């Protein structure tokens, strides 16, 4: 089954020899600022792009509304 | 650090065909507190516009 | 790990009776479980029948010779025994469900050899009360619980 | 040749056959089963 | 088209919004009685029973005699023919009319909707049924109304064949409740936003009790999750490779 | 090669075009293709009909009525449907009784054994829901027939039943729920088929001499393709003779009458794949003993591959006692059409009991006293 | 060594329980598993209506409102049934914008790519004519516009629409075949699911870090079973939260009013995942050239695995351009529902050219320039 | 009437057939010669055997 090559030590600890949830609560602000770190420009120019254009279309249609008025 | 004991163990634990029913038990009344204070907080907050508050009221 | 299997096993019983109870009978299925029917509209020797629960029932004013014969059956005879008096409370008004216990047909009123009932789907027979003379039928005919109403009606369930 | 073939020719003895311990713990599931029923029907109080 | 759209209307604090709050019940019954005796006589809720009033709106022996008091067709009978009886719980609502074109005949060819599911079959449906029937207003500059039709500026085209049929005091509630256009037209309101969705306070209960049983057992997996994974999180491996 | 570059092409390469198959094999090995054949065939004509039936009492009668004179080539799709469930049956249960002849569910064939049986069960609820389906009087009764029979199981009876019918009588909920159940059904039918026949190829097939045949495998793709064609040919001849000149020879006249839940009539029998079954039912004189034997006999089909021992020729006993055991089955299924008598009854109770005989008596211990003999 | 000896344990336990799996897949990968979850309750959910369903013109809303009110649980099984379907196609499209971004087509993993865009009109056509059933106002004149599509074709157009509607109008043939259709096309989705899922077991799935992971592989049962349960618990609150506190949000008020050939509403729209395509269609003053378009995308689809260059995090020019791609395709979903006017169909125009153009031109280009960039 | 239409009936429902002719339906004929064993020979049997008992 694809035989690897490879020269390593590995250890691993038993799963009740450690805790499971706690550092959870640590690890949580800065894994949301990470993610936002990561994220940052692509979310961002999502939002300009979809909400700019989505803006822009509302204000024109609301003009030809208005245009319409007698 | 905190740790489940050895004699809870040996009771409920280390046999599948005791831990089944034990499960089975705890369920059951999960699901009655569950549904106790849903039925409670529901009552609580709409009192007096429940069908049932109408005829109690008219006895 | 307990306590969330907990909540597994309330979750898993929970559906498990949603889907169940869903080929249960239905609001207007069970709002269709009650008849009434007028008895002046019945003349006296005519058996007519009423969609109770989608079961034949048969109402025959039953005459005074009628009356007679079937007192005059003896148990012995029947193969499941019951007299007259304790299936009907009047014996001229009978509300008799036309259902066989043996696989479930319909007997078929005016025919017989006993002035009475006969099934056809398998030879068997039946009097004029519902009780079982020949065939393979093994129990008698179920009598539903019906109740005298003082404007000549009778409601049954 | 696996079932009567099996005791036609000797080879179920008393031995290979499974001890009385290892039947009472397969035998303890019957407990499971009626438990598991009466958890998903709940007839309260039905014995008679 | 802003004229063909219509008047959007507000939105109004109706007490059963919320995900928490239940119906007003004693609205419903209220809002039953504005049926019978003004909605009634040109719709037809065809898909109402008596049977489904018990235990929401009335007792049994009520919704009994309410229905007794309807003619309902039956047969055929043992000779053939069509006769009438007294409604039972099984019946449903009566219609005031026998087809949808006598219907239109008796109303200048406008079809009056059935009112089962009127409320969720229109857009911002409680708000806009209680505007449309409190809004009967004058028109504007240079629109002109036909004869037959009455303006609404909440009704799409502004045009409708309903004319205004709530007044003060034309119906006389059981309960001591001053009846004003305003005080029906929000009880009916609320019988048939009862009617577009009857078993929304079963819905809630059951909504709230599987959201917290939800909630419970996400962190019961995820606490499973993680002690699983934890040998691999947390293993330890050492190589030559520096780079 | 092309095939070995393509996982989908590699896979139908390998078990249908160079999958290696007894060369002497004769033409009592046909029967699971025809039987797949009929199989595609009944979910084609089924979808098609799905598209002009109502699922619905007072109009179930006349959509059918509406499919057999107004849709274009809807008589067709109709008496094929029909006479497919027949012509199913009739290959399956020719496949059953090779099975049976040959030894075919020995070791290390079991699995294929066990599925077939779960494909026939299967097989027998889809038919007899799907014959509800028409609406007419035979559908009504033997609809009534057979689910009130539930009432046998003590205690917990009436209240299965009522749950099945979805009220208290076989109504419109018992019509609309056997159309999904019926619709439903041939889906596992096919899927319970691929796993059968993907059951088979871990070891291939037995061969009419009983013997190894390892040394003697040819392609299956050029050498069993038309000989498949031949015999599915044949099938085609009788389905088209019963299509277009006997359409109603194989049904029941009474099931072109509308049903009526008052009106009985006179003889309620099924179709005639399930007169076996019926027959051993009727002849018991009691209906929880009759469900038993019933169960008995799929519960001893079932054991079948760990109990019997004995094959085709070559074990000459057991060869002749299989022609007993048709002639049995035979007669249960002629039994099934006639009325209750007592001699018929006393005919059908020994012919159960003959057949209850030969599935558990006459196989383990007429095949291990011929084992002794041969190899002994 | 149990699984050794009958191949259905191997089977499983080769492809579910011991199936090596990249150790860093993070919760993007559970799209998948998701998918098939939803496409599960949606085919329990539709076996459980159909069971009091009509596919009659006279009685199909009919049974729909008494399967609300009066079946017990109707209501929780039809609310399910419709919310599931959007939430089936909310979990493949984000899936598909998974596969987009990490460019998971490429080789060798053309074919999983096919079979999931095959999935994926399968599923459009399943959902599309699903909703005609309860023959609603929208059910009816949806129908009537969309299939009305097939007379941009010439000559033989209309006798392709007559075809299709069984009449000269959508009436009640057209209601009884498209329940029959859907009844049927998701037998086809679940044999199109297996086999788009053993294909990706021939290789493996991609990681997050787009290298080779054959170094670092782990068990799929042992670890990866908890990590989709985790998914389908939060699956499960949207699901309940959808059905029980909102069941009419996802939907369509003009639905609840019976069907009326002879008036349509002032806004006939589809439902919210069919809104793309219907501004890509409405965005083209040319019905033709509008269904040439919408065919144009879905070969582009087809064609991805061949002509995209361009991956994940590393690959920083085609990362950043999918989020414009994102953009995109979430305001031609937003143009379909809005009316038409000059300024809508001048976007909805220029949204379809952007769409056109990051498909076709972005994605070799400008991956093969990052690759001279990166590799050069 | 046209040529879309049905064959026009003698009564108007089930009980009225039964009230014309003494509680006994006269059944729909479109399917009687396939809805009876051996047809066409019972029907003309029928049609010209009424003789003494
Ligand atoms: C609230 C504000 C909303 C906005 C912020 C969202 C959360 C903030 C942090 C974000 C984040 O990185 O999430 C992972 C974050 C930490 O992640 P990490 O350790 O860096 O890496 C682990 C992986 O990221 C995660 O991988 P994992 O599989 O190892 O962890 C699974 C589990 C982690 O397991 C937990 O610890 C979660 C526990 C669930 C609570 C349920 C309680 C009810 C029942 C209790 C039963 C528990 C039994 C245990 C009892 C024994 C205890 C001794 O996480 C979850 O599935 C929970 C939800 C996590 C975020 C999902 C939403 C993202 C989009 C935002 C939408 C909001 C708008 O975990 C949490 O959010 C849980 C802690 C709670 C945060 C509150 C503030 C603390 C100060
Ligand atoms: C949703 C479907 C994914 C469920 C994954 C199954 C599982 O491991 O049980 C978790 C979970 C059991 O809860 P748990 O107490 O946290 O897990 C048991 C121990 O943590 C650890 O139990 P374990 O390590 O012995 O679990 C091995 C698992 C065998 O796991 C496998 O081989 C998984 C094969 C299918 C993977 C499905 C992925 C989608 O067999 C079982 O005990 C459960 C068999 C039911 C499948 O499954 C459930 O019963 C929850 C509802 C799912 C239906
Ligand atoms: C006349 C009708 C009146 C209608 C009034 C209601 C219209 C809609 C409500 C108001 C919407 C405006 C603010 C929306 C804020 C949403 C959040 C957001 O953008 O954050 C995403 C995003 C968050 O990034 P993340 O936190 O990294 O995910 O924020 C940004 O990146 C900033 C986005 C700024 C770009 C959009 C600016 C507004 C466009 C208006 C264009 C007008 C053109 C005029 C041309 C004609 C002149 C004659
Ligand atoms: C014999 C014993 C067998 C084991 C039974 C274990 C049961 C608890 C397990 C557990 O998780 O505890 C450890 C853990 C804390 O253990 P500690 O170290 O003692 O704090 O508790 C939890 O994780 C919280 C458990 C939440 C309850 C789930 C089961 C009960 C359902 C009812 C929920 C509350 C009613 C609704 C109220 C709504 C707000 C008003
Ligand atoms: C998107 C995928 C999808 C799948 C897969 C699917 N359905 Fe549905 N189905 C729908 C939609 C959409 C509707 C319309 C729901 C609505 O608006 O009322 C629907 C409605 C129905 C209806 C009409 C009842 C009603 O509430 O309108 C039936 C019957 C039905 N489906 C049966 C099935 C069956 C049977 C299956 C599977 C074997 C199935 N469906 C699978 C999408 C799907
Ligand atoms: C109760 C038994 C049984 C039933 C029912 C059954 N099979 Fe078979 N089938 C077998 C056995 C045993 C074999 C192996 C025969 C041998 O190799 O000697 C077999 C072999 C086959 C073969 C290989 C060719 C052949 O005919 O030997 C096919 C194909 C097949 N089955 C398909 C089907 C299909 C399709 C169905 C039903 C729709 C079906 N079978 C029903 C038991 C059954
Ligand atoms: C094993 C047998 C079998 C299979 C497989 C089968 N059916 Fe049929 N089905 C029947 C029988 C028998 C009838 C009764 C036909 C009759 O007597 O008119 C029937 C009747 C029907 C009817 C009612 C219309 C009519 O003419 O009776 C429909 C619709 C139908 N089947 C659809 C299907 C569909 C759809 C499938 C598969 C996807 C299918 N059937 C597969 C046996 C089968
Ligand atoms: C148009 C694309 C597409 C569609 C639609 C699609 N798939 Fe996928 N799917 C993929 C690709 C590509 C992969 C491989 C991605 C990887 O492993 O990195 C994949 C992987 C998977 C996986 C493995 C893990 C995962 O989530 O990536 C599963 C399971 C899966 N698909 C199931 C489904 C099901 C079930 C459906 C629909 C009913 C579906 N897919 C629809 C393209 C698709
Ligand atoms: C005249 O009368 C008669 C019939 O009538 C025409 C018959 O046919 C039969 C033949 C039927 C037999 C032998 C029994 C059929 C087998 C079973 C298990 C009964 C069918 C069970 C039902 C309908 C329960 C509901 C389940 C359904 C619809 C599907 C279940 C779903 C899955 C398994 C996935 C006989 C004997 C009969 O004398
Ligand atoms: C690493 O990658 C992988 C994943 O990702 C993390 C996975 O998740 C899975 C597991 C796959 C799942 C859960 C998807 C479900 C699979 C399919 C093919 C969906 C289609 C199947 C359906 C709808 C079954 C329903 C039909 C039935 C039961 C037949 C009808 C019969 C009856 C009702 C009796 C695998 C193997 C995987 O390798
Ligand atoms: C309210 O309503 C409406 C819908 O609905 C919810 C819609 O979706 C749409 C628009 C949807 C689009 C453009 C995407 C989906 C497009 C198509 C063409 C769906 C495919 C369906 C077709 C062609 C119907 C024909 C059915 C067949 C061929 C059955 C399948 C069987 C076989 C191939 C053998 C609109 C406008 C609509 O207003
Ligand atoms: C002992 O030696 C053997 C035989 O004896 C000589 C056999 O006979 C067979 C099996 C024979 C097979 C598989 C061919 C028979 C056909 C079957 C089972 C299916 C019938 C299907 C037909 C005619 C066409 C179906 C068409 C379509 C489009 C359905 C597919 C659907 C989709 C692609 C969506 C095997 C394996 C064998 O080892």
């Amino acid at each position: 089954r694809q035989n690897i090559p490879l020269r390593e030590i590995l250890y691993q600890l038993s799963p009740y020899q450690q805790d499971v949830i706690r550092q959870t609560f640590t690890n949580a602000p800065k894994t949301f600022l990470r993610f936002f770190k990561e994220k940052g420009v692509g979310l961002a120019t999502f939002g300009v792009l979809f909400f700019g254009i989505k803006g822009y279309t509302e204000h024109e249609m609301h003009q030809e509304r208005l245009a319409e008025r007698y | 650090v905190m740790r489940l004991s050895e004699a809870l163990y040996q009771t409920f634990f280390k046999r599948s065909t005791v831990y089944i029913p034990m499960l089975l038990v705890g369920a059951y009344f999960s699901n009655e507190a569950i549904d106790y204070a849903v039925d409670k907080m529901w009552t609580t907050r709409n009192k007096g516009k429940l069908f049932s508050d109408i005829i109690a009221e008219r006895t | 790990q307990t306590g969330g299997r907990f909540l597994y096993a309330s979750a898993a019983r929970l559906a498990v009776l949603k889907i169940v109870m869903s080929l249960s009978a239905a609001a207007d299925t069970m709002a269709l479980s009650s008849l009434e029917v007028d008895l002046s509209g019945v003349e006296e020797g005519t058996t007519i029948t009423v969609k109770w629960r989608g079961k034949p029932v048969f109402i025959r004013h039953r005459t005074d010779a009628e009356i007679a014969q079937s007192a005059e059956v003896a148990l012995s005879e029947l193969r499941d025994p019951q007299k007259d008096v304790d299936r009907a409370i009047n014996p001229k008004y009978l509300v008799v469900v036309g259902i066989c216990t043996h696989l479930g047909c319909v007997p078929i009123s005016g025919a017989g050899n006993y002035q009475g009932w006969f099934c056809p789907c398998h030879g068997s027979h039946y009097d004029i009360s519902g009780r079982i003379r020949e065939g393979p039928a093994p129990y008698n005919l179920e009598v539903p619980e019906y109740r005298f109403t003082e404007g000549q009606k009778v409601v049954i369930g | 040749p696996i079932g009567v073939w099996s005791v036609f020719q000797g080879y179920v003895t008393p031995a290979r056959l499974p001890s009385i311990q290892t039947l009472t713990r397969v035998g303890a599931w019957g407990g499971v089963v009626v438990v598991g029923g009466l958890y998903m029907v709940q007839p309260w109080d039905w014995l008679a | 088209n802003e004229a063909a759209d219509g008047l959007h209307a507000p939105h109004y604090p109706w007490g059963h919004e919320g995900v928490l709050d239940s119906y007003d019940h004693a609205a419903i019954r209220r809002g039953h009685k504005v049926y019978q005796q003004v909605c009634a006589a040109c719709h037809s809720m065809q898909y109402l029973h008596w049977r489904q009033l018990v235990g929401v709106c009335y007792t049994e022996e009520e919704a009994k005699a309410l229905a007794a008091e309807t003619e309902v067709e039956d047969g055929p009978n043992d000779e053939g023919e069509m006769f009438t009886r007294e409604g039972r719980l099984f019946d449903a609502f009566p219609s005031p009319y026998a087809n949808e074109q006598a219907a239109r005949y008796a109303n200048g060819g406008a079809y009056p909707p059935d009112l089962t599911l009127i409320s969720g079959g229109r857009h911002n449906g409680p708000n806009y049924i209680f505007s449309l029937l409190t809004g009967y207003r004058d028109p504007p500059a240079g629109i002109s109304i036909r004869e037959g039709l009455y303006y609404n500026p909440y009704f799409p085209g502004g045009a409708i064949a309903m004319p205004k049929m709530l007044v003060d005091g034309g119906v006389e509630y059981e309960d001591g409740t001053p009846a004003s256009a305003s005080q029906q037209a929000k009880d009916i309101t609320t019988f048939l936003a009862w009617a577009s969705y009857p078993y929304q306070d079963e819905m809630r209960v059951m909504g709230i009790k599987a959201c917290l049983m939800i909630s419970i057992l996400i962190g019961f997996a995820a606490y499973s999750k993680r002690l699983r994974w934890a040998p691999i999180k947390s293993q330890r491996i050492v190589m030559d490779v520096v780079n | 090669r092309m095939h070995n570059k393509i996982q989908l092409l590699s896979v139908l390469n390998t078990h249908l075009v160079a999958y290696p198959t007894p060369m002497n094999l004769n033409y009592s090995w046909n029967g699971g293709s025809l039987a797949g054949m009929m199989l595609a065939s009944q979910m084609l004509t089924g979808i098609l009909l799905a598209m002009h039936y109502v699922g619905h009492v007072d109009y179930a009668f006349a959509s059918v009525q509406h499919l057999m004179t107004d849709v274009p080539s809807g008589m067709i799709l109709r008496y094929a449907h029909a006479n497919g469930a027949s012509l199913f049956f009739i290959v399956v249960y020719l496949h059953v009784l090779r099975g049976m002849y040959y030894g075919s569910g020995a070791q290390p064939r079991e699995i294929v054994w066990i599925s077939g049986v779960v494909i026939l069960l299967v097989m027998i609820i889809t038919a007899f829901i799907g014959y509800v389906l028409p609406w007419g009087q035979m559908s009504f009764w033997g609809a009534t027939v057979i689910t009130s029979l539930a009432t046998a199981i003590p205690v917990v009876g009436k209240h299965i039943m009522y749950w099945l019918w979805g009220g208290f009588s076989v109504d419109n909920p018992t019509l609309n729920r056997f159309y999904s159940f019926h619709y439903t059904l041939p889906f596992i039918l096919a899927g319970l088929s691929v796993f059968h026949i993907a059951a088979l190829h871990q070891y291939g097939s037995t061969n009419p001499l009983g013997v190894n045949s390892q040394s003697s495998l040819i392609s299956f793709g050029s050498y069993f393709g038309a000989k498949d064609l031949v015999g599915a040919l044949f099938l085609a001849l009788v389905f088209s003779i019963l299509v277009f000149f006997y359409p109603d020879l194989l049904g029941h006249p009474d099931n072109l009458i509308p049903a009526n839940p008052y009106s009985t009539p006179q003889h309620i029998v099924p179709e005639w794949y399930f007169l076996w079954v019926y027959a051993i039912l009727r002849s018991i004189p009691n209906k929880a003993m009759g469900v038993l034997a019933i169960g008995l006999v799929f519960a001893s089909l079932f054991a079948m591959p760990f109990i019997g021992l004995g094959g085709g020729k070559f074990r000459i006993i057991t060869e002749w006692l299989y022609w007993t055991f048709l002639a049995d089955v035979l007669l249960l299924t002629w039994l099934g059409g006639n009325e209750i008598t007592p001699i018929t009854s006393f005919v059908g109770q020994c012919c159960t009991a003959y057949l209850f005989f030969y599935l558990l008596v006459c196989q383990p211990l007429v095949g291990y006293l011929e084992t002794q003999f041969a190899h002994g």
